[PDB]
């Protein structure tokens, strides 16, 4: 019954920005702690060893430190190479067991204006009774991606999933497609199928629209 | 000069039997503290096991000791007995020792994947793009884990986005693959998505083209 | 033991072996009395059986062990804003080690293939480390002085035994006075016979 | 019989006729988080007398400050729990035990 959970979910900052993360503790730990960057596709590798002293393989402007049960974790000098999952692990005692949810930084793309494409369901997954509408987003930043979709100029909640990739490598962009899912019998009892995204890039929101069987 | 390599993992049945295996190099494993961590796919890390000088060892206080801890000091290597597996007991597992409760080198890792439903094929549905573009393919119905998607047998790289896998209420995974295009070589370029996973065993090959009306 | 009650945040007895309602009449021929420091979240580890990052590498507790342990906080005593460094810990060791031993020796630790000959570099540290205490730390962070009291039953003659002489005297009256162990009956006179010493 | 049980919980007279009957129950009255139902008695102003119960829930004083009915200085709570575990050894494996 740790219960531990970082707070700010996720955060945007660049180069020469200012970015801070705080992990907290619902009990009261000693003045051990330990942070962890964790990135996708290898494993983790640490930041420190004491309450304040580096590793030895680590850039030295990593400042982080705390004595109650609050402590923080911030950068000097923002890289590019350090935008990764950030952990926290304080002390046990007895077997060395904290942690919370994590934390993911990404890097600004100038605020750049998403690209809109809506895809229709293929005429092979409507043979097996499901019908699958997928609205993409790209080449966008913030995380601030509306896909409120309009089905026969009307709401639609709860049937819908994100999924948002990783950062990449060359010029740090967003990617984010919702599938809407529904069945066959549902699929040709409307016409209009529809997504609209709001953007701080688009002045107007910007909505894709295909229709059923209609040309 | 000190690296650590795992061995061993793969798919398994629930409640089999299978013995993994850790060397340290320049280490002695007698010595030393050595730590298990895993990470299910969706969620972070979780500590799983630790090992004493000799004699005692402490488990997770949600498991009911269904790792037992075996070290033999003349192979230099450690290993460790799977029982009682369930669905949730699938996750990446990594190779790591410990000092102080203090973590400072971990392994490549290796992967344990408990498979209570059958493995079955992916369906790849086509997505068309209407009339730069966006055209990509669609997997549905897919498990388990993980899935890669190139295109044109790796040649086409520019522009390709493979989204993360997603967890259905079906308990099925979902995952697109998209690139973006310009329109000019629509009709030009035959662009062909390549699905395949070695758990399934099943080489799929869709070709994306645009077509009037729907 | 009387004096027993003294401290208003005095900690339970959980003794171990022997109960604490017949500790005054059961009499042992030597106490043994070992004191030494424990963080406030692993004051359970003290147990025959239960095993830890201390109790297999600083004190270890027979199955076989009689006797009892206490606990008090003194939180304002042994702590500094700045911090202590007196209280020293071992931390790295090769094995464990008989109970009722103590250990004085801190030579290098090793760990890798390679020895590292009393140098601090890689595969090698100091197996000593400190209690860093502070004034602001939680419930369960507070250095508390505990004290392990052990006995030994039937291995010498004994002379360490509660108080039971009724702590008041007869005259001139019959009573069943128990002198030292004798049980009789008899009015207490006095005598005008000359008694030797011995 | 002397002791903590054999005192202030439970007494057999010397003119007792009888039969003691012991059965392990660590399979079915443990616990893995431990079993608090099954609790005991330690602290008591007097013996108590064979074939009787005690159920008073009074504080036991042992100075001269009135307990009010709550633990504190020189006040503790007679009713302790048991310690029923299944991984542990004799003395916490709880038993079956009919007179
Ligand atoms: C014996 O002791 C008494 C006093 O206790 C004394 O008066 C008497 O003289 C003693 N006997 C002899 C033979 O000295
Ligand atoms: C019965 O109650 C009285 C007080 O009313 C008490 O003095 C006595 O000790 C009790 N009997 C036993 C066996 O404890």
């Amino acid at each position: 019954d740790i219960q531990m959970t970082q707070s700010p979910s996720s955060v945007s900052a660049s180069v020469g920005d200012r970015v801070t993360i705080t992990c907290r503790a619902s009990q009261g730990i000693g003045s051990w702690l330990a942070w962890y960057q964790q990135k996708p596709g290898k494993a983790p590798q640490l930041l420190i060893y004491a309450a304040s002293t580096l590793q030895s393989g680590v850039p030295p402007r990593f400042s982080g430190s705390g004595s109650g049960t609050d402590f923080t974790l911030t950068i000097t000098s923002l890289q590019p190479e350090d935008f990764a999952s950030y952990y926290c692990q304080q002390a046990n005692s007895v077997l060395a067991l904290t942690f919370g949810g994590g934390t993911k930084v990404e890097i600004k793309r100038t605020v750049a204006a998403p690209s809109v494409f809506i895809f229709p369901p293929s005429d092979e997954q409507l043979k097996s009774g499901t019908a699958s509408v997928v609205c993409l987003l790209n080449n966008f930043y913030p995380r601030e991606a509306k896909v409120q979709w309009k089905v026969d100029n009307a709401l639609q909640s709860g049937n819908s999933q994100e999924s948002v990739t990783e950062q990449d490598s060359k010029d740090s962009t967003y990617s984010l497609s919702s599938t809407l899912t529904l069945s066959k019998a549902d699929y040709e009892k409307h016409k209009v199928y529809a997504c609209e995204v709001t953007h701080q890039g688009l002045s107007s929101p910007v909505t894709k629209s295909f229709n059923r069987g209609e040309c | 000069e000190v690296q650590l390599v795992e061995s061993g993992g793969g798919l398994i049945q629930p409640g089999g039997s299978l013995r993994l295996s850790c060397a340290a190099s320049g280490l002695t494993v007698s010595s030393n503290y050595m730590h298990w961590v895993r990470q299910a796919p969706g969620k972070g890390l979780e500590w799983v096991s630790v090992l004493y000088a000799g004699g005692s060892a402490f488990y997770a206080d949600s498991v009911k000791g269904r790792f037992t801890i075996s070290r033999n000091n003349s192979k230099n290597t450690l290993y460790l007995q799977m029982n009682s597996l369930r669905a949730e007991d699938t996750a990446i597992y990594y190779c790591a020792r410990g000092l102080g409760d203090y973590l400072d080198s971990w392994g490549q890792g290796t992967l344990v994947t408990v498979s209570s439903a059958s493995t079955k094929g992916p369906s790849v549905f086509p997505l068309a793009p209407s009339s730069t573009a966006a055209l990509g393919c669609l997997v549905k119905d897919y498990f388990p884990e993980p899935v890669t998607v190139s295109w044109n047998s790796g040649a086409l790289t520019s522009g390709v986005h493979t989204f993360p896998a997603v967890l259905q209420s079906s308990g099925l995974y979902s995952l697109s693959s998209v690139v973006t295009v310009p329109s000019s070589s629509l009709g030009t370029q035959t662009y062909i998505c390549n699905v395949n996973h070695k758990p399934s065993n099943t080489k799929v090959d869709k070709k994306v083209e645009p077509k009037s009306c729907d | 033991y009387s004096v027993l009650y003294n401290l208003a945040p005095f900690f339970t007895f959980k003794c171990y072996g022997v109960s604490p309602t017949k500790l005054n009449d059961l009499c042992f021929t030597n106490v043994y009395a070992d004191s030494f420091v424990i963080r406030g979240d692993e004051v359970r580890q003290i147990a025959p059986g239960q095993t830890g990052n201390i109790a297999d590498y600083n004190y270890k507790l027979p199955d076989d062990f009689t006797g009892c342990v206490i606990a008090w906080n003194s939180n304002k005593l042994d702590s500094k804003v700045s911090g202590n460094y007196n209280y020293l810990y071992r931390l790295f060791r090769k094995s464990n080690l008989k109970p009722f031993e103590r250990d004085i020796s801190t030579e290098i630790y090793q760990a890798g293939n390679k020895p590292c000959n009393g140098v601090a570099g890689f595969n090698c540290y100091f197996p000593l480390r400190s209690y860093s205490f502070r004034p602001t730390y939680g419930v369960g962070h507070q250095p508390y002085r505990v004290v392990v009291l052990s006995f030994e039953l039937l291995h010498a003659p004994a002379t360490v035994c509660g108080p039971k002489k009724s702590t008041n005297l007869v005259k001139n009256k019959c009573v069943n006075f128990n002198f030292n162990g004798l049980k009789g009956t008899g009015v207490l006179t006095e005598s005008n016979k000359k008694f030797l010493p011995f």
